[PDB]
């Protein structure tokens, strides 16, 4: 039984830790489609037009 | 179609759940890109005959 209850909350944790990465992966972009705004838009006068 | 397997399924916890609301989220997701990439102007133009 505590090796089932182990299993069961390693597959938990697991599952929690690939979530957090995918959303890590996402922010991640999204920052760095905020930090090129930032350099562009703000310090500067961007073109590119929407 | 099974009884005894979703009594033994359910005390796994909320694995049905969180896979529901990831497919949820794609689904939607998939219309919001649809949404961005095509709709960008508010107003249909039609060409002169």
């Amino acid at each position: 039984q505590i090796d089932r209850l182990i299993t069961g909350r390693l597959q938990s944790l697991q599952t929690y830790v690939t979530q957090q990465l995918i959303r890590a992966a996402e922010i991640r972009a999204s920052a760095n489609l905020a930090a090129t705004k930032m350099s562009e838009c703000v310090l500067g006068q961007s073109k590119r037009v929407d | 179609d099974s009884t005894e397997c979703s009594n033994l399924l359910l005390q796994y916890g909320s694995f049905c759940t969180q896979l529901n609301r990831a497919l949820t989220g794609i689904a939607v997701e998939q219309d919001k890109n649809t949404q961005e990439v095509f709709a960008q102007v508010k107003q249909i133009y039609k060409t002169p005959p």
